[PDB]
RNA sequence: UACCCGCAGAAGAAGCACCGGCUAACUCCGUGCCAGCAGCCGCGGUAAUACGGAGGGUGCAAGCGUUAAUCGGAAUUACUGGGCGUAAAGCGCACGCAGGCGGUUUGUUAAGUCAGAUGUGAAAUCCCCGGGCUCAACCUGGGAACUGCAUCUGAUACUGGCAAGCUUGAGUCUCGUAGAGGGGGGUAGAAUUCCAGGUGUAGCGGUGAAAUGCGUAGAGAUCUGGAGGAAUACCGGUGGCGAAGGCGGCCCCCUGGACGAAGACUGACGCUCAGGUGCGAAAGCGUGGGGAGCAAACAGGAUUAGAUACCCUGGUAGUCCAC
RNA sequence: UUAGCUAGUAGGUGGGGUAACGGCUCACCUAGGCGACGAUCCCUAGCUGGUCUGAGAGGAUGACCAGCCACACUGGAACUGAGACACGGUCCAGACUCCUACGGGAGGCAGCAGUGGGGAAUAUUGCACAAUGGGCGCAAGCCUGAUGCAGCCAUGCCGCG
């Protein structure tokens, strides 16, 4: 009770019982939430009132009353958790990966399917590239040229080398960015080399395994660019929620496969066991790499095994 | 239960 | 083991009374005769006989109503783990005076009704309810 | 001063809490899981007797509610008057001191207990019958009570002590029977793996499917021979033995308990157990041996979103023995 | 989640000591004493007749009344006297405050009220020796913040309008 001025501000982080709300000038001011709020995410503009200070100048919390409309939203379902939004109100996502512990290609493919359902442009960014040789660097560059023909910008950086940070910052100003990736892929290290942020906490960095990666940093913490825009950190995520829509939308989740539709034999096609698939003929031609095609029906065979019990929102 | 047990130690009042 | 033979005596009486047994036997002693003779004179049992001199064996004849237990329940009161003694005016009654309480005093074994004219107290043996 | 006479006129003299149930009393409006309420149960997002207000009522009363504290309810530390197969609880088991308890017959002691009496348990408080202050509170007469303790005289059934016993408790002997009871020392034959030789050829191996691995230096398979290690098929079964954990090829040696038959014999020698004492699955630890197979960690290959686990090919510690 | 404690300690002789017995004290002699029926150590607490609760057994507690013990700023010591190791007696030390001419002295409200302070919270800086009890004295008489009273505090009980 005894609330303050209704105004518009940006929520810094989410802590369940309360949230960190930045004001219209840059004041870190933690607030709790209203009981009728169905969801609140990182970086969501809200209506809020900063309570009332009991001591003169010393206030404890305020409240967050209302939530504005969403521009975008990042909803990923989960077994026995349901559809949960992670972040919202964003224009650009930056897929951040590293060569250690692994560099998979199936982790890349289903963020592409999600961003086609959100009208967001993902950017492939590799880290930890200073540990490889030029024979190994040329092969990973060859594996990313397939991701360059399909229209996505590929910038290959390193935190301990500061290579290619300046072209990474030029296309990133004026927008908010999720640094999506797996556990221990160099998310927190790239936050240190771009921002110049306050070095007194500067992150939680424990990723030490035998051949694996650890997710030490939590869900999302908000900061600001020196030029403009916001950053959104991501958890170490190994999950794939494809409970959203039909497999017709899986065909729309890939860029170069748009221009090859309507060219096969039948009006409906599984594209794996059907004779005369023109998409399969494009892979056999070599204009589409077979790594993407074998992973494509791996997505379709994944929906033969995730669908099994049932789930609905 | 035994009376001879309570000779050594009575019932412990909380 | 057999450390309270009066409690062993009351165990054999209560079982055969409920299990429709016509007659029971038990090892005899001087004190078991001094209790069963009182129960014979108070209408609870019928007769008792002695058998054997180097192995004294006491016998009791049971008693029924229409096949119903005459002695419904009996309660050993004093015991070798805890002795119970009362005075001539603190003698407890059984079922407010219906049942009898066997109390052994210096004038022999008698009831609390018989201890009023005797005016003595001592050890309570059993509540013959 | 109490007390009493006289005067005037209802004149000077009633509030608080509750009202969903517990727990006495019901409707209306406002508010909209917000505000609030609340000892418990839990009430209130569009009809709330539970919030706020009004009407009316109920319970008390010159007081009424609230908070804090003690006991009762609470048999919820159970002497009266609780439980321990699964709700919390029977030590993993055994020996055994102190301690508690103890068959049967007689005599004795009168310790415990019981009977009677004396002394004492200050008064006040409480209880019984009274008296007094107009009444009550309060004050007070006497009695009872203070279930206590000490001493003396008694009774001897029970408990205790002493004395003499008795044999059914508990033990002892003989003749026997059954058993994977323990310890020690030999020994057997399959099977596994390794090694040697022979014949013999393209796969063996493994899985849901494959791969790692092995093999033309001839694997695998078969046969002969040898070495080492650990375990004992069938018998073998709610079968047996042991205090328990447990214990299984055969044979010898040492040794423990259990049970039955016929008598003889000691005469309660007994039961129980806080500390104390020993045994006590497997893992693990120290020292020195030993090494097949199996197998933490780990190696490698599939699986997968990742595989750390599952699956497979290997493999150290450990599993073996002594201390 | 305290198991060993104790050398004047346990006992004896002799001397000393107090009103009385006694390691109460001293020299000597003995090595015992205490203790799983709780010695010793630590923490807490005045106790009892009682009050309250409870059908009773029990349980919690010790204000007012009465009995006893301890204490009188802290610590120690002795005198006086029949009786004190002495609440309004003394001496010494420490602490605090006051007076002072700077060298010194004075003082003990846990007596009646009353102030400051603490805390949720507890009173008038009253009257009287009329009665009762006590002190002194042959008595008269004097003294008594004991006590008898009064005021404040709906603080409790009871009664009335
Ligand atoms: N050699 C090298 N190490 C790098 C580079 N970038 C990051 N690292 C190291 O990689 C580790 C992982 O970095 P970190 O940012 O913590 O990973 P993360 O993805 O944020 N982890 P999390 O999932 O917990 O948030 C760190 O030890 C960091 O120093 C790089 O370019 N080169
Ligand atoms: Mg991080
Ligand atoms: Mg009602
Ligand atoms: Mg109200
Ligand atoms: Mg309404
Ligand atoms: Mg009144
Ligand atoms: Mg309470
Ligand atoms: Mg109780
Ligand atoms: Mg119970
Ligand atoms: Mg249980
Ligand atoms: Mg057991
Ligand atoms: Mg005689
Ligand atoms: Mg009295
Ligand atoms: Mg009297
Ligand atoms: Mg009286
Ligand atoms: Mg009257
Ligand atoms: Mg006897
Ligand atoms: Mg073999
Ligand atoms: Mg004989
Ligand atoms: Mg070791
Ligand atoms: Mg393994
Ligand atoms: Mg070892
Ligand atoms: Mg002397
Ligand atoms: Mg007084
Ligand atoms: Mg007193
Ligand atoms: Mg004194
Ligand atoms: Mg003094
Ligand atoms: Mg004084
Ligand atoms: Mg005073
Ligand atoms: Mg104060
Ligand atoms: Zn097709």
């Amino acid at each position: 009770n005894l609330f303050g001025e209704p105004d518009e501000g940006i929520v810094i982080s989410r802590f369940g019982m309360h949230a960190d709300v930045e004001s219209a000038d840059g004041d870190v001011h933690r607030c709790n939430i209203r009981r009728t709020i169905r969801s609140l995410v990182t970086g969501d503009r809200v209506v809020w009132r900063p309570g009332k200070p009991a001591a003169e100048g010393v206030n404890v919390k305020g409240i967050v009353e209302a939530v504005h409309e969403r521009t975008s939203v990042l909803t990923r379902p989960d077994f026995y958790d349901g559809v949960k939004p992670i972040a919202a109100n964003i224009d650009q996502i930056v897929i951040v990966s590293a060569i250690l512990p692994e560099l998979s290609l199936n982790i890349i493919d289903r963020y592409l399917v999600a961003c086609e359902t959100l009208q967001i442009e993902p950017i492939i960014v590799l880290n930890k590239i200073d540990l490889l040789d030029d024979e190994g660097m040329a092969f990973v560059n060859e594996q990313m040229d397939i991701y360059r023909n399909i229209g996505y910008r590929v910038l290959m950086v390193s935190s301990h080398t500061q290579d290619g940070l300046k072209p990474l910052e030029e296309a990133l100003t004026g927008r908010i960015s999720i640094f999506a990736g797996q556990s221990g892929v160099g998310k927190s290290s790239l936050l240190n080399a771009l921002l110049g942020l306050q070095k007194e906490i500067l992150t939680n960095d424990i990723s030490d395994n035998s051949g694996l990666g650890q997710h030490t940093t939590t869900a999302a913490r908000l900061y600001h660019f020196p030029h403009g825009g916001d950053v959104i950190d991501s958890p170490g995520v190994r999950e794939f929620g494809l409970w959203h829509l039909e497999p017709e939308q899986i065909t729309q989740g890939f860029v170069e496969f748009h221009d090859y539709l309507g060219l096969c034999k039948y009006r409906d096609c599984k594209h794996d066991t059907d004779p005369g698939c023109a998409i399969r003929e494009a892979v056999e031609e070599g204009k589409i790499a077979e790594t993407r095609f074998e992973n494509y029906h791996r997505i379709l065979e994944s929906m033969a095994q995730v669908k099994t019990r049932k789930n609905f929102s | 239960a035994t009376v001879n047990q309570l000779v050594r130690k009575p019932r412990a009042r909380k | 083991s057999m450390q309270d033979p009066i409690a062993d005596m009351l165990t054999r009486i209560r079982n055969g009374q409920a299990a429709n047994k016509a007659a029971v036997t038990m090892p005899s002693s001087k004190l078991k005769v001094a209790i069963a003779n009182v129960l014979k004179e108070e209408g609870f049992i019928e007769d008792f006989k002695v058998e054997g001199d180097t192995k004294p064996e006491l016998e009791l004849t049971l008693k029924y109503f229409q096949g119903k237990a005459v002695v419904e329940s009996i309660q050993r009161v004093s015991r070798p783990g805890l002795r119970i003694y009362k005075r001539k005016d603190e003698l407890p009654k059984v079922m407010a005076g219906l049942g009898i309480a066997v109390v052994s005093t210096s004038k022999g074994v008698m009831t609390d009704r018989a201890a009023r004219q005797a005016g003595l107290g001592g050890e309570i043996i059993c509540y013959v309810a």
